[PDB]
């Protein structure tokens, strides 16, 4: 909401006469007491030479691209300067604003008599931007006849001493969006007294003779309250005055008309949206009435709005006149030949004028102030207000005809409920001892009725202020015009705490052992590429396409949520590779969207009380699984080229040591075993278990997925479910023997099919507690052996608790080792030896 | 072509299994290591304190005589000192040696710091124990110190008792019954009820606690009429020794990797 | 010569800001909570204070999980996990939640759809604006220097009053100290603590 | 805590220390008679009476527990410390009871403890044997000076510190 520091001003200095601040000061009060200044523009300001003109004649240069104008312009003392301009929203006999040689504009710009078009220039014609007085539009600014003679001086006529404030309002202070509702916290944080622009002596009641017209209202659309009166045989062709021109363009409005402008004028005035209806123009009663399925109303913009059961609009016998509180509709719109006119002074719905706004996308100068509450209690002062005005500039009578539809029964009394609040609960809140009397001085000002009972006062708020409706409402209003810069810095008390959880501090280290082994974080997406599983080429029917969709997504291919962190990882892989990074290793740990049935929403719980343990249990159990998951992605080289040697490719093995850390990281034991689970190579691809729980995958991607995608050729990958992964706190008590060791080396064959860990569990199951490390040094294949067999050699340790191991102490564990490897996996000794 | 795309695939999935690996080959080229199991221990310590809102402090091993005793309330001639428990730093009479717990490091942090003080200590500590199965000449000690307005031993117990659930599980409390240190008074011997394991629950004996002596106070210029404090230590090797069933500390200090590794990395 | 043959990684810098701020809290007594992404409209605005029909939700900020009127859609703040910890935990009740949240802003310099929040929650018996200020002003020394502090100034939520925005005093640098908008803060609104 | 996290990653086993020196240990690094080293703190009544010196150094504490894993057979070992040393500047200066009916002024302990040795944090490793262990991909990596350059590096990237390595005797 933009408006001029003047008309502020000159409204705020009714009750406190002389009132003046800087902009800065003003600036920095209005932020004290909670509205956001977006912008402060004092208006460009102008040296020299930049007066009014009249326009004496125009003469049409031909021959160029656009129509360009040689103009002789009035410019005062009767001396006539000959001016090219290149705009054409102005006619012979206008006034409009030059700058003559010698003057400076805004932006610093010199304006010097030129030759341009084949004519010589003595300066330009303005626009309001190029004077830094408003918006930018086509054409140059036009005053309005009689607003100053030619050579005027343009710097005091345009007002350019004045400042704009630009504020962005907050949406519980609706009052705040006019003149009215900012004048009046000014003076309350200047404590000084305030005339209410909108009361009785300052627009006196206009008379009440019978209805202006004939009205039905259907009071379940929420109308509360419904307003008309006319003013015939205005001058079509009046303009409004240039003070009132002025105003509405400071403000961001583009006058048009008498009958329009004075409503965008009394708008801004006084924060009651008003309207104008070309009364010759409604055809019979006018209704208030929810729109019908399908309905359609034209706006007037020109424009068709399909409509819906829950839009209120006004209509006649005939057709369409309003889509209530939004915008009026182009059947009753006043236009250039109007002379009578109907004057709609509403009061609609707060919530049915936003959600019918937010469909149609017309937030309207009107709809805004509606969404947030207008005051009820000024209908009729705004309307009448309006019609004077109109009248005066226009010229026609105001008839004293007035309908003032106020509800059914009519109120006659639109203040809020009266609020019992303590009077130091705002020193509470605050935690300031302020003066006494504060609380109640301040609650004054904003113009609620305060009355003391002991140490309980009862506040009854204004009708312009609907959200001052609990204590807490009336403690903002105190502490924030007392300033919130007196609150002190006090640390609490906090208890003894808990500090981190398990899964908490696991997470962390899990990150901090990933890292130091090279591997680099990334934030994931939880939006899926398109058509990722169709790369994948995962069956129809697999559980990691049943996924939670976005409805509004910033991609209107990607509005599935991720069932698995592997396509985010896979992303900031190709990004990498794709800038010239091509061995990396990047990690992620995020929460998937796993959903078990459709999208059941459970319906609305009442929010004065907490919700039951079933409720709660029942609104968990409808949203999808999220359980959070580990996952790796591997590509180029794992050891970099260097002195020591050329390096080493990522392969699968790299992926189960990513398995490995991250067990390690958790404390807990895994297994891998051969699996065949898209998008991993089937040979290549290992599940993993915690006990007998599958968590995860680890390996290398199938080729094709790798093709098809893009990927760099043999990119690894894993994903285990740490929701999967169970809490391991152990308490540890390792036996350290200190008796000397056997080394022996044997070597088994076996089949080739076998798992290398299958040989090893059955060697130490055998050998017993003597066994303290096993380890797998060779895996050899060969001709002399088995075209399908190999041979495995395993660098035993043996030691005793108790006692230095006979070597025949030793080889007895080592013949029960391979007796267990015998008689489990079907191994045959080839040959065993002392480790030297 | 139907069976020729059957075929053209059928050879080239088992392209896919002529490539398959034994997904169980260790892959661990660089072997984990582990950070100290009594590092951790204090590390344990530390962060449960730190999340009451309490802060570490350090100080030196080698430590004046006036810190280690003078300002605790524990004199020359008193019934004790360096003659059977301190290292002491040469030459006889330099008023030097090897601290005996870490109180002198909370004796500096009051003269350091403005008050409130709530102070975890956690260090080195030398006490004159040969080396066997339950002590160690070289050990590691915790010790707090609240120093505030209206503390009590009502307060000294909730801390241990929240001290004891972090370290035990939430079924651990502590009992108090008296005893005697320089420094406090009241002083007394603090048993956890270590409930998780041993066997079978029973009462452990912990370490000691109690109200810091007014002469403490005094020696870092706090006024007991205004100010009190409790404190307590416990021994991280006994600690650890008890709670996971450890019966030699010998391996605690000897450094021999089998006995750190089954603990983890630390990380 | 080079010895790094095991290159060194990195744990991203926001999951490391994240960590940080709450080692920060910890440090204070209090404790990390944490929640689903894919949450309930009660939680995520009707126990906010903030209904169906309020001046806005999420025809123009938040994603909506689909079908149209499903009441589920992606967490656009964590608050909806502090309204689970105030149910299921008992008072008092302070406590920081750090997570991914969703908002429907285009990817430019300096906005991201897919961000990262820091809230806080205290409630108490006779916690005041003075100890909101104290909790804020340990916060900004933690993360911007001894010098730090900051400043509130009224604004509006659904779910605070009195609400404020806190601006941070940035000395350490920006090339030049000066106060930038860190974030919201007010009293929990009646409503929420009813809800 | 995060060099030991990042040391214990990269495979380094921590011990705890002991700040008593190996009778001798000097002599046998054939350190000159005036390597700072050698002005060892003393005490007067250790538990050995040849082992009475405080360690300057980390090193023969390292060397020690590496010296006892290799003859249990445990012959590939990186180990690391991160413990104070205890280095003394003058003579052992005592300084004389101060009144414990006060609190001592900031001169008294300005000058308690300018008589303490210095006593910084060091980080030591040692490392022997197979830096890589054999296995499937190879017969493995023997501990060579570049792994101690690398965990200079392992401390210095966990300290968020730029070092340079020069060559020295
Ligand atoms: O009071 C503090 N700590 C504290 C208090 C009670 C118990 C323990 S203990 O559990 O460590 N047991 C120690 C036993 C002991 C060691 N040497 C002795 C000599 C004679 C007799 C007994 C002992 C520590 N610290 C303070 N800092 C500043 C002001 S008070
Ligand atoms: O009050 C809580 N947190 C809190 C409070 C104040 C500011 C912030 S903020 O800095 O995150 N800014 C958010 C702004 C915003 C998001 N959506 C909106 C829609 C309309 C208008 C404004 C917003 C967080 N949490 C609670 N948990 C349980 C009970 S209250």
């Amino acid at each position: 909401m933009r408006l001029p520091y003047s008309w502020l001003r000159e409204v705020v200095a009714v009750g406190a006469s002389g009132w003046d601040v800087t902009p800065g000061e003003l600036e920095q009060t209005l932020l004290r007491i909670g509205h956001e200044v977006e912008e402060v523009i004092p208006l460009g300001p102008v040296d020299g030479p930049v007066t009014v003109g009249r326009v004496a004649d125009i003469e049409e240069l031909t021959g160029y691209k656009k129509p360009i104008r040689a103009c002789a312009v009035d410019i005062g003392d009767r001396q006539y300067r000959e001016i090219i301009c290149g705009a054409t929203n102005f006619a012979v006999g206008d006034l409009v604003v030059v700058a003559l040689p010698g003057a400076t504009l805004p932006g610093g710009f010199t304006i010097s008599a030129r030759k341009a078009y084949g004519r010589n220039s003595d300066g330009m014609i303005c626009s309001a931007a190029e004077l830094n007085l408003g918006a930018d539009h086509s054409g140059i600014l036009v005053l309005p006849p009689g607003a100053a003679e030619p050579g005027a001086d343009g710097a005091g006529v345009l007002g350019l001493d004045d400042v704009v404030f630009h504020l962005a309002i907050t949406p519980d202070r609706g009052y705040c969006m006019s003149v009215r509702g900012l004048a009046r916290e000014l003076a309350c944080a200047y404590d000084l007294d305030f005339v209410d622009p909108a009361s009785n002596s300052r627009v006196p009641p206009l008379p009440i003779e019978g209805p202006a017209w004939p009205l039905t209202v259907q009071p379940e659309t929420g109308v509360r309250r419904f307003a008309l009166r006319p003013v015939i045989g205005i001058d079509p062709a009046a303009v409004s005055p240039w003070w009132l021109q002025r105003r509405l363009l400071l403000c961001g409005i583009r006058a048009t008309c008498p009958a329009v402008d004075v409503t965008n004028y009394v708008m801004l005035e006084l924060g009651h949206p008003m309207h104008a209806h070309d009364r010759n123009r409604i055809s019979g009663t006018l209704g208030v009435r929810f729109a019908r399925s399908g309905e359609t109303a034209v706006t007037l913009d020109g424009i068709e709005r399909k409509l819906d059961t829950a839009d209120v609009l006004i209509v006649d016998d005939a057709a369409t006149a309003a889509i209530g509180g939004v915008m009026g509709a182009a059947s009753t719109e006043v236009r250039a030949d109007s002379t009578d006119v109907l004057l709609e002074a509403a009061i609609w719905d707060p919530a049915a004028v936003s959600r019918t706004q937010r469909r149609l996308h017309l937030p309207s100068e009107a709809a805004r102030r509606y969404e947030r509450t207008v005051d009820p209690a000024i209908s009729v002062a705004a309307l009448d207000r309006c019609a004077r005005l109109l009248a005066d500039i226009a010229g026609g009578e105001v008839s004293p005809t007035l309908t003032d539809w106020r509800g059914d029964p009519p109120c006659d009394d639109w203040s809020p409920p009266p609020i019992r609040m303590g009077v130091d609960v705002p020193d509470r809140i605050a935690g300031v001892a302020y003066p006494q009397g504060t609380t109640a001085r301040r609650l004054a000002q904003i113009g609620a009725v305060v009355t003391h009972d002991g140490d309980t006062l009862t506040v009854t708020p204004p009708s312009w202020r609907p959200d001052l409706r609990q204590p807490a409402d009336l403690v903002e209003e105190v502490l924030r015009l007392e300033g919130l810069e007196v609150i002190p810095s006090v640390l609490p008390p906090a208890p003894a705490g808990r500090g981190l959880t398990a899964g908490q501090q696991r997470r962390r280290t899990i990150g901090r052992s990933l890292a130091l082994s090279g591997y680099v974080e990334i934030l994931p997406t939880p939006f899926l590429p398109a058509g990722v599983f169709d790369l994948w080429g995962l069956e129809a029917d697999d559980s990691r396409r049943m996924t939670t969709r976005v409805l509004n997504p910033l991609e209107a291919d990607r509005p599935q949520l991720a069932t698995t962190l592997l396509p985010a990882l896979l992303e900031a892989l190709v990004r990498n590779v794709s800038r010239g990074l091509v061995d990396v290793a990047l990690f992620a740990i995020a929460q998937v969207v796993q959903p078990t049935e459709q999208t059941r929403g459970v319906g609305l719980i009442p929010v004065d009380r907490r919700p039951t343990d079933d409720e709660i249990a029942m609104l968990d159990a409808s949203l999808p699984r999220q359980p959070q998951h580990v996952a790796a992605v591997l590509a180029g080289l794992r050891e970099p080229r260097g002195p020591w040697g050329p390096g080493r490719p990522v392969e699968a093995a790299d992926a189960f040591e990513a398995v490995r850390i991250i067990a390690r990281a958790s404390r807990v034991d895994v297994t891998l075993r051969p699996a065949q689970y898209l998008p991993w190579h089937p040979g290549r691809c290992a599940q993993v278990f915690v006990g007998e729980s599958s968590v995860g995958h680890a390996g290398q991607l199938h080729p094709a997925v790798i093709e098809r995608s893009g990927l760099p050729k043999g990119t690894c990958a894993v994903e285990l479910n740490l929701d999967a992964i169970p809490c391991s706190a152990p308490l540890p008590a390792p036996r350290v023997s200190p008796y000397p060791a056997v080394f022996q080396d044997v070597s088994l064959v076996v089949a080739a099919d076998i798992p290398a860990q299958a040989v090893a569990d059955a060697v130490r199951a055998g050998a017993g507690d003597l066994l303290e490390d096993i380890a797998l040094f060779d895996v050899f294949t060969g001709p002399q052996i088995g075209e399908h067999r190999k041979s495995l050699t395993f660098a035993l340790r043996f030691r005793a608790p108790d006692r230095t191991l006979t070597e025949d102490d030793a080889s007895a564990a080592r013949d029960a080792a391979v007796q267990s490897a015998a008689e489990r996996v079907g191994a045959v000794l080839r040959g065993w030896k002392l480790a030297a | 072509d139907e069976r020729l795309a059957t075929l053209r695939a059928e050879r080239d999935a088992a392209v896919l299994v002529a490539e398959g690996i034994d997904v169980t080959l260790p892959s661990t080229r660089v072997p984990a290591g582990a950070r100290h199991p009594i590092i951790m221990l204090a590390e344990h310590v530390a962060d449960t304190f730190i999340a009451m809102g309490w802060e570490l402090a350090e100080g030196p091993e080698v430590e004046t005589e006036q810190f280690n005793f003078d300002a605790l309330n524990f004199p020359a001639d008193h019934p004790a000192r360096g003659e059977q428990d301190t290292f002491y730093i040469a030459p006889e009479d330099s008023r030097q040696l090897l601290r005996t717990h870490t109180s002198p490091v909370q004796i500096r942090t009051l003269l350091a710091r403005e008050l409130p003080v709530y102070i975890i200590s956690i260090g080195r500590t030398f006490r004159t124990d040969e080396l066997d199965a339950t002590h160690t000449p070289i050990f590691h000690q915790v010790e707090g110190l609240a120093v505030d307005r209206g503390l009590s031993m009502a307060h000294l117990r909730g801390t241990l008792d929240a001290f004891a659930r972090a370290e035990f599980g939430p079924s651990a409390r502590t009992r108090i019954r008296p005893h005697f240190f320089p420094f406090t008074e009241p002083s007394a011997e603090v048993d956890v009820w270590f409930a998780n394991k041993i066997g079978g629950a029973a009462w452990v004996e912990w370490g000691g606690c109690g109200m810091v002596h007014p002469n403490v106070l005094r020696a870092t210029g706090i006024d007991p009429d205004l100010y009190s404090g409790f404190a307590f230590g416990m021994g991280l090797e006994r600690t650890l020794q008890f709670r996971n069933g450890i019966p030699d500390m010998r391996d605690m200090v000897e450094g021999d990797v089998r006995f750190s590794l089954p603990f983890g990395v630390g990380a």
